[PDB]
DNA sequence: TGCGAAATTCCATGACA
DNA sequence: ATTGTCATGGAATTTCGCA
DNA sequence: TGCGAAATTCCATGACA
DNA sequence: ATTGTCATGGAATTTCGCA
């Protein structure tokens, strides 16, 4: 069996709804399986259409052999299947109610949610603008298991924006009281 | 003048007037019998005026001015006085072309890493497609990897929007661009500083300086053209295809596609190279590092047999950028303050401002 | 195809597949262990399709297409099949640039007599001066003697008015011009026939062909520019001065002014040459005849190391004249009917019309 | 004394009034003394101004050392003298009532009048258009005394329009009866 | 250890308008 | 304060297959 | 029959937009 | 059925002035 490589598997999933930001409501999340590299695309809906539109941007940079996802409506549609077939991408589904990814990926997806949550409090409506910096963060974050960041694994070089400040990522007591207040 | 010519008539020798010719008087003027014929020797105090009258007939250069003068006159070292004048004719100096070519082009070292240097530029206006007219082209220096973004104008705002999306991936140390309105605006300078990106500008009106991205524009337009043969020029929908196609195209001299230099492995695209199938990613990246450093690098070509290179304190003239009909193609002379490299200089322009300028947009002032 | 590959698997030798490599089967496909690695050998009946898929990714040339294919396949003489395809890609053939330069320029013999050949051309539009915007420039081939006429348009009617005035002096055998609307109109053809003047046209979009007058335009604009430095561009009143000035300016290589070649003696202008003061007119004209025949004539320069010359029945393509944005720069291939000289040809253009065309506006179709 | 040359002397004179042609009434006549070459310029008046305007065309081709003329108003004006001085042209006047030119010139001027008269009858109003051909004629006309035409002496070559037909130049009996009728 | 042919490398040409 | 580039397809050169 | 300097010739460069 | 040209000013070469 051949060693794992970037572009072997993209793990895609939606996150939302979120509060309106520049008319956007969701984030399509793509994580490269081998590298843990993360791409984020804002959408207005978790639809096949918004998925295709967004994946068309990413897949004009690099094409995964396999997309793995849960059995979300947008991913199980025959339009999405047609789309993937055109590009020779195999589609891969976790069985309903039992999502399996990989450790590396699960943890990544965890960081993403927590990191989002942290920044959308205080400014629940400005997240669209922060997606770029959210990604830089995620991708220049050091992996406990591998000696490297996703950037490093993807490109084979150090990044010009390292995030030496491994952050709190937890809600400060000020924010728990104004997060239990925001959703009220 | 009248003193010199007197001593001469009475048969004495004066330095410069050869002894073997007879210098007489006639019609109140000093003459001489030269092989060519009999020419008037005007008094030195008249010579500047004569050279100038000759020159001014059609504002002629050295020989064509001399030949007019020689018709009537002779004196010692005529061309010296002719050249003296050519050097002082404002009109000649700012209107004539150069006849000395630039020294040989530099071939800058390839950026060492992906993201070390971006080159960016706009293409267009193109035929309206979905309300878009331009394309922002961003080319990574080291890899040649290229991103394309359709825009409605070559504006800072559209530049900023596009580059926010791009820099989600990585942030470059340096972005090189030409002096288009979009890239020189203070809004754009801010945007860069905000991110610790250094803005690097081409000397103005010298796109060879953005050669990396310029050359990519050619391929972009070329492929777009082919793909639009016999169809209406609806390019907006092809940008993504073109991007992907170009990023995965081999450069015959490198033996690599820009994608390969960027990632060290093909993605799921047609004809993906499989050679590193059995290497671990880490073995792969190790091999990528070795491939990146060993790429062919061209050398500075031989100088043309009549080139000039700038020297500190030389009088040089900058080419007028958008010269009006029937107006000079050159600015007045100015001085080389600093020689940044053999192809780039700083000049003090008599205003006087410091301008950093390509040698290609200069000629050396003639006749010193 | 399937037959060929069968004989091969069972260990027989087939011409083109070298014997020393082991050809096996795997995943239902014929493979081979080449130094580079293990490549699939597709059946001949699949090869055209493969070459085409590779090529079509970015419409790449020889090597860049081969390198895609080589990633997955091997067969005998791959580039032959690649080239076969490049030669059939309409889009590639009409979009790519040439990489072969034209053969060396001809230096036609100087017309033998004044009035043997006129070259004419328009300059402009210039800044409005007295309601005029253009200049008709008529240059005598042999002498370089030049007449200038201001016009309101580059029209036949204005051409005719000017040339009636000029031909009061003499009538030329031949008038050479480019294919401007003014010179190709039937009204103008009539006007010429009426006078027994032969109209001679440049191959289209190739002003070097009117090089005699073109080059004079440069001097006309250059002197006008100098004379208008620091003044408003009021050129109409200077045309006469410019004319006279140029006609009496020495060509350093000939050692004569066009006036001198035309008349054999200077008129009352500044610095008039006096050398023939003692010759009778008849002695003068006798000397003029000898000067006219002994003028320097340049020779055809060496060919560039990668030029092409047209051959009867060659496939060649004519450059599109005003190509639209994102449209091919070349017309479809066409055939050389006749080689008029090494720089001028007649082609049958698939329409098919006969066009007489400069080699500079052609490239030779690639891959035959 | 040095031999006679083209451009040594231009002999100028007016001819008119004539019948209106394209709004023109006169012809300024310039004959080169040595060659007998003829230039014709149509004017609206025998004025200094029309003379300067016309001579500016000719003198932008070649400049005579001397202009000879009678004491016509237009030629004796101080404007015309200023004009000539600017160009370093010496002005030369025949004494009043006694015009002297040269034989060659007198004969030339004779041919001009007669040739005009011949063509202006039948079409007394179309002469403007014929001035070019009138000149070609005059200039490609063989000189009895010199072995050559003015064209030949000027340019040192044969002309592409020779006038082998040495013409009648006299009024045919049809034209005398319709010339004694036209001016009636 | 040398041949003929295929493969690879060279590199002038031209366009980024 | 900055700096030309590189796809292209014939020709030139090297390598390959065989002996 | 040879020197140093002036004169003349050579010729690449660039523009006819 | 047509086709590059030539002013320009440093450099290269020749000629001149003298001996
Ligand atoms: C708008 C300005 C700054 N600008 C200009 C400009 O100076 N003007 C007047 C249009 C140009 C270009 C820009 O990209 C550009 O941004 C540009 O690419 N080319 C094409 C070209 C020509 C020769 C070459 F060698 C290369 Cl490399 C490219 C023309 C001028
Ligand atoms: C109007 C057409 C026929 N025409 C055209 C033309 O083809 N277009 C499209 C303007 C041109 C010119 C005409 O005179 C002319 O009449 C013309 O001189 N040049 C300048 C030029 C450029 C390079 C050269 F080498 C030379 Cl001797 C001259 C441009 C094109
Ligand atoms: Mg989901
Ligand atoms: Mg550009
Ligand atoms: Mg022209
Ligand atoms: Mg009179
Ligand atoms: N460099
Ligand atoms: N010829
Ligand atoms: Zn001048
Ligand atoms: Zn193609």
């Amino acid at each position: 069996d051949r060693p794992q490589k970037p572009f072997d598997k993209f793990f895609i999933d939606y996150i939302g709804p979120l509060p309106p930001s520049q008319g956007y409501l969701y984030v399509l999340v793509v994580v490269d399986g081998m590298t843990g590299f993360t791409w984020l695309y804002p959408t207005k809906a978790p639809s096949t259409s918004a998925t295709v539109k967004s994946l068309n941007v990413l897949t004009s940079i690099a094409i995964p052999k396999v997309i793995h996802s849960d059995q979300g409506a947008a991913f199980t549609s025959s339009t999405f299947a047609e789309w993937a077939k055109e590009r020779g991408i195999h589609l891969e589904f976790s069985t309903p109610y039992h999502p399996q990814s990989s450790g590396k990926v699960e943890r990544k997806n965890s960081d993403i949610k927590r990191l989002l949550t942290k920044l959308l409090v205080g400014r629940p409506t400005k997240w669209y603008d922060l997606l770029p910096v959210v990604q830089l963060a995620l991708n220049n974050t050091y992996s406990p298991v591998l000696k490297y960041t996703p950037h490093q694994l993807l490109f084979g070089i150090d990044s010009n924006t390292p995030f030496a400040n491994q952050d709190t990522l937890d809600l400060t007591r000020e924010e728990e009281l104004s997060l239990l207040q925001e959703i009220r | 003048l009248d003193a010199e010519l007197d001593q001469l008539l009475q048969g004495h020798y004066i330095k410069g007037y050869p002894k073997q010719y007879t210098y007489f008087l006639e019609d109140g003027k000093v003459k001489v019998s030269r092989p060519e014929g009999v020419k008037i020797i005007p008094p030195q105090s008249d010579r500047q005026k004569i050279v100038l009258q000759a020159h001014n007939l059609a504002h002629t250069g050295r020989e064509a001015t001399l030949l007019k003068i020689a018709n009537l006159y002779w004196w010692p070292n005529m061309r010296k006085d002719v050249v003296k004048q050519l050097g002082r004719c404002q009109q000649c100096l700012i209107t004539n072309a150069s006849n000395k070519a630039s020294g040989p082009i530099l071939r800058p070292d390839r950026p060492q890493k992906p993201f070390d240097k971006f080159f960016i530029d706009y293409i267009g206006p193109l035929p309206p497609s979905q309300g878009y007219l331009y394309v922002l082209v961003v080319v990574d220096g080291m890899t040649g990897f290229t991103w394309l973004y359709p825009t409605k104008a070559p504006s800072t705002s559209a530049t900023v929007k596009s580059l926010n999306v791009l820099t989600s991936i990585a942030i470059p140390k340096v972005i090189h661009s030409d002096q288009g309105a979009a890239f020189t605006s203070s809004t754009f300078a801010e945007w860069a500083k905000e991110r610790g990106i250094h803005l690097e500008f081409s000397t103005p009106y010298h796109p060879q300086s953005s050669g990396k991205v310029e050359r990519k524009n050619s391929d972009i337009k070329r492929l777009l053209t082919k793909l639009l043969v016999g169809r209406p020029t609806k390019w907006y929908d092809l940008l993504p295809v073109v991007q992907l196609a170009l990023n995965n195209t081999y450069s015959p001299v490198l033996k690599y596609t820009p994608h390969q230099l960027l990632f060290g492995i093909d993605s799921n695209t047609p004809f993906a190279n499989q050679d590193t199938l059995d290497l671990t990613r880490e073995e792969e990246l190790s091999l990528l590092q070795e491939i990146r450093t060993s790429l062919y690098h061209p050398s500075t070509p031989p100088a043309s047999s009549r080139s000039w290179s700038p020297v500190v304190g030389q009088l040089v003239q900058e080419r007028v950028a958008r010269p009006a009909s029937l107006r000079p193609r050159w600015h007045k002379p100015s001085t080389v303050l600093k020689v940044l490299n053999p192809r780039t200089v700083v000049i003090l322009d008599h205003l006087g401002n410091n301008r950093t300028v390509s040698i290609d947009n200069l000629k050396p002032t003639s006749h010193q």
